[PDB]
RNA sequence: ACAGCGUCGCGAGGGCCGCACCCGGCGCUGGCGCGACGUGAUUUCUGCCCAGUGCCACGACCGUCACCGUGAAGCGAUCCGC
RNA sequence: CCACGCGCCGCGGCGAGCCCGAGGGAGCCCCCGCGGCGGAGCGAGCGCGAGACGCCCCGGGCCCGCCAUGCCCCUGCGGGCG
RNA sequence: CGAAGGGAGGCGCGGCCCUUCCAAGGCUAAAUACGCCCCGGGACCGAUAGCGGACCAAGUAGCGCGAGCGAACGGUGAAAA
RNA sequence: GGCGGGCCUGAGGCGGCGGGGGCGACGGGCGGAACUUAAGCAUAUCAGUACGCCCCGGAGGAGAAACCAACCGGGAUUCCCC
């Protein structure tokens, strides 16, 4: 009942309401470090879509992300090579911040798997992603069905392996059809395949 | 040869040759997959020994006005074929049928089609219940292959009258025809001439 | 095989053949060098079947 | 052209499957708005756009809708509610 | 193609300061409750020399307020102070040379030593050997005094500010001439590596930017650009005049 | 190289350098200081030339010279102004 | 040397056809087994669309498309005919 | 900078349709790939060949500060008689 | 201003359970060349390759359409033939 009214709030958020409580807040995650537990989720209702649910085993942090573009690591900002590789800070990052937070948590916490991210706050300098990590040898999770898939060995450490949701949409699988036809299995797997020359025996 | 009359190769030059993911895939395995998707097979009828290893599928039109004449095998059927006979989607899958909600007849004859086969495959299937009947399950005898096979029919030439036939071609046909294909470009630039004599006066 | 060692030509100038030698001295990479890759290595690519119609 | 030249292109008869019916946010979502609407308040951008219905004119007002939206589509339709809000103000 | 001397500095491999055996920070006593509402007793417990200053330290003890120890802190000696000297530092500090009082209790005229750019900032201004900084005026209504530093350039600072009466030893040390490459040698061992300097028209193109022709000769104006980026930077550079030409003051 | 000699920048909310970034060095320093350059102890002197090329000017504010932003016009892509 | 692509030649099977594709058949070199390629071209395209001779070859003549031109007329910037 | 019914239909833009679907949450077997290792087969090589390495002690002996490099060496006879 | 409780954030300790590192392949994520080809060489090509880093698993990834199509239409993914 109360959901689908939060929802809608959180929508407007340039509105004077939203606008006073994010000013608060961003205050505050400016003033603690960068990655830290928290013991509600700060947005219990975009958590709850993402599959929070409240049951021991499920925790939730909140990441701090730079914002800005990308410089290449080089030495003296010198690349030496062909000249279309000169550039050295104009290039923009291929991962998203959302992506980056979840894989900063992975590392921190390598126990824990990260099942969704969701947006909390941003300033000029950073943003703050509230990440949904759950234990997989909890017992209280290992015996409920609907999450015990995490608790499979495939899914372990899928921040590092852009299973996730924003590391899937950066390798483009959020989009199926036309124009996504040659990054389905892999982008790199599809290459194998088209680049293949199969040499059949009656061939 | 040496330069001369060639047509110029289209084959791409081949890369990862010396390095890298191996590009070139070697098919001397050919005959042992063959052995062994048998042995698979084999595997698996026994497993379900009285049911047929492939769940009945429907006759659906292939795609495309290349090849709209003829048709094939789809992934399954329609919810209104499986109402028409009478059988829910559930109930359709334990008997054997496949189901696929995303499909839509689009036609009332391709449905008749599908109904007609759900028909026959009902007839053909028979429930062994009755908790342990094994004398029964032992003649069983395992359907082998795709169940129902689509059969494609070649064209027959029929006999019909000339005289009613004219009726309804337009003499001149061609005429009537090349003038349905041209209708748009003409009725355009007639369009675009009444604007000009429009533009005139 | 014969690709599992490192040897470099040596160079010019020092009254030594200019063919890859290892760290001793050693003639390496070569058809003709023992020990040496085949200067053309048989591979499974080629067409051991024939069609028949 | 995208279509093949067929004089008669009707062999077989068209199921009809189809539905007019078009999402409706409903009495139960539209609640939420008002509700929502009552305290929050409008948007900056969209405050503006209500001004300039008054004023400046409603090419201004489209212009300054579509480069915030993006879409025309969009805009066109922001613009319609924030007039009903600003003219009858 | 090679990194220039000056950007080998920066990293401090072999150039950073040799602060082996240097005494401590010199810096004037904090600003505390006892200096803001009085004044405290000190003593001048020795004076010393310290390797990298030409300048004398004095480490003078002071009661520590917050406890029962004596607090020893090392302070820029103006000249004239003497070992059994008593200095009050504060607010109601005295007139004496020793004493560190705000810039705006020092009367207009005096020389002031080891003075501070921004209050409470322990030190920062004429803290070098016969160094002084002359107190020009004090705006009443501003609370902000004006001072000569030791270049004539003129700084407003905030009365608040503290600073040291008189000016700080070893003056005259430059009228001395060093004589010989081994005094030079000696001197720049107490400070960093910096000494022998060779000329950049010695070295060859791919070392300085002046570089080797089949001459010694610089080639191109020494007066470079202030954007010049960090390598091309050698020569003299902003330079709004040139050359020894006299009555300058204009 | 050197002592000597000049020139140059800079008053720390600063200069000059390091430097994928986080951060550093000079500096535990403060103009008798720190960096940058020339010339090369004395003794005796360093002339004329700012055309050019450098460099420097809240030295100006003309002419030029961007993004935005804001005018008009358009169905809008947009296009012209300022 | 091998792989793949191309040009042409020789052969072998079949012929307006031809084809061990992948595959599937208690099947092993056996059996069944699509595209594709050819059979129509030409024009950027909308589109339109070859018979008239002929041992063979070779020119000629005609036909088809494209670019014109002039006539006639229905189901008309459409058709036909030169 | 930022929506609301939106997405798409392989030439942009603004209208009008028509077909088709529902992003910004999640799972899922099968058919596919593949080395060490073990098993089997070969129109394979036959000790300067075949893996660098068939030798009871090969990444060994040796070499290079180190990263790293890197060999040589099969056969008495039926029975040691 | 002192004092008891509830909540909400936080600390220190104990238990129970897990993480870490290894495999010259396959599989996923990221960073990323150059020699080369262009008979020069910048866009290009090599190559979304080597290599660096980081994660799995017996497979991995992918996966039940905000799909393709334009029809007498199909209908998750993966591999094969074309």
């Amino acid at each position: 009942g109360a959901y689908k009214y939060v929802q809608e709030l959180w929508r407007k958020k340039q509105s004077e309401a939203l606008h006073y409580l994010f000013r608060l807040r961003t205050w505050e995650y400016r003033q603690l470090n960068a990655i830290k537990r928290c013991s509600h989720p700060t947005r219990p209702e975009k958590a709850r879509r993402l599959g929070y649910k409240a049951k021991r085993g499920y925790v939730v942090y909140r990441v701090r992300v730079r914002r800005g573009g990308r410089k290449r690591q080089c030495v003296h900002g010198i690349s030496y090579g062909k000249p279309r590789n000169i550039g050295i800070v104009g290039l923009k990052p291929s991962r998203s911040l959302r992506a980056l937070a979840e894989q900063k948590v992975g590392r921190r916490l390598p126990s824990l798997r990260v099942l969704n991210s969701y947006w909390v706050a941003q300033d000029g300098s950073y943003k703050w992603y509230e990440v949904i990590l759950i234990d997989p040898f909890h017992p209280w999770i290992r015996n409920d069905p609907k999450i015990n898939w995490i608790c499979n060995p495939v899914m372990k450490r899928r921040e590092c392996r852009g299973l996730t949701s924003a590391g899937r949409k950066a390798r483009g699988l959020h989009n199926k059809g036309i124009g996504a036809m040659k990054l389905r299995p892999s982008k790199r797997a599809a290459w194998k395949r088209n680049h293949t020359r199969s040499l059949r025996r009656y061939r | 040869a040496m330069g001369r009359n060639v047509a110029f190769s289209n084959m791409r030059r081949y890369k990862c040759t010396n390095k890298g993911p191996n590009l070139i895939k070697n098919w001397f395995n050919q005959p042992a997959r063959k052995i062994r998707r048998r042995q698979t097979r084999l595997q698996k009828a026994k497993a379900i020994f009285p049911c047929p290893l492939q769940k009945l599928r429907p006759s659906v039109t292939r795609c495309s006005q290349k090849f709209n004449l003829t048709q094939r095998i789809g992934r399954g059927f329609t919810l209104r074929e499986l109402q028409g006979v009478g059988l829910s989607a559930g109930k359709a899958r334990q008997i054997g049928i496949a189901v696929d909600p995303r499909r839509k007849n689009k036609s009332e004859e391709s449905v008749a089609r599908n109904v007609a086969r759900l028909k026959e495959y009902l007839s053909k299937v028979t429930i062994f219940s009755k908790q342990a009947k094994p004398e029964e399950i032992q003649q069983a005898i395992q359907h082998q292959g795709v169940v129902m096979p689509v059969v494609n029919p070649k064209p027959v030439i029929t006999t019909g009258s000339i005289a009613e036939a004219k009726k309804e071609v337009p003499e001149n046909l061609f005429m009537y025809l090349r003038n349905a294909r041209t209708a748009r470009n003409r009725a355009r630039l007639a369009k675009r001439d009444a604007e000009r004599e429009a533009a005139a006066k | 095989a014969g690709v599992q060692c490192t040897a470099h030509s040596w160079g010019p100038g020092r009254a030594v053949a200019r063919l890859p030698r290892k760290h001793g001295g050693i003639g390496a990479y070569a058809n003709f060098a023992r020990g040496g890759h085949m200067a053309h290595p048989t591979t499974v690519i080629r067409r051991w079947c024939r069609k028949v119609n | 052209p995208g279509k093949v030249f067929n004089l008669k292109k009707g062999g077989a008869v068209v199921r009809i499957v189809r539905k007019k019916e078009e999402r409706k946010t409903k009495p139960h979502q539209e609640f939420v708005k008002s509700i929502i609407q009552e305290c929050t308040g409008m948007a900056p951008y969209e405050m503006h756009i209500i001004e300039l219905l008054r004023m400046n004119k409603d090419r201004h007002a489209l212009r300054y809708a579509k480069k915030r939206l993006g879409n025309i589509k969009r805009a066109k339709a922001k613009r319609d509610q924030l007039s009903v809000y600003a003219r009858n103000i | 193609g090679r990194r220039i001397r000056v950007q080998r500095k920066g990293a401090g491999s072999v150039f950073r300061a040799h602060v082996a055996r240097r005494l401590g920070a010199a810096k004037l006593r904090a600003n505390d409750f006892a200096e803001r509402t009085g004044s405290v007793r000190g003593v001048v417990k020795a004076i010393l020399h310290d390797r990298g200053r030409g300048a004398p330290l004095a480490r003078v003890q002071f009661p520590n307020m917050r406890g029962e120890g004596r607090v020893n802190e090392l302070f820029i000696a103006p000249e004239g102070m003497y070992t059994g000297q008593e200095v009050f530092s504060g607010n109601k500090a005295t007139l004496h040379i020793g004493n560190i009082l705000p810039v705006g209790n020092i009367p207009e005229g005096t020389y002031v030593c080891n003075v501070e750019e921004k209050p409470m900032d322990r030190g920062c201004l004429a803290r070098a050997s016969g160094t002084y900084c002359l107190v020009v005026a004090h705006n009443m209504e501003t609370n902000k005094t004006r001072i000569r530093l030791p270049s004539g350039q003129k700084k407003l600072i905030s009365s608040k500010a503290r600073a040291m009466i008189g000016l700080v030893a070893g003056g005259g040390r430059t009228d001395k001439p060093l004589l010989k490459a081994g005094n030079a040698y000696h001197k720049y061992k107490a400070k960093r590596n910096c000494w022998p300097v060779v000329r950049g028209v010695a070295m060859n193109p791919v070392d300085h930017p002046h570089g080797g022709g089949n001459h010694q000769h610089i080639g191109v104006s020494s007066c470079v650009p202030r954007n010049a980026v960090p390598g091309q930077k050698v020569g003299l550079i902003a330079a709004r005049r040139t050359g020894c030409s006299g009555g300058k003051r204009r």
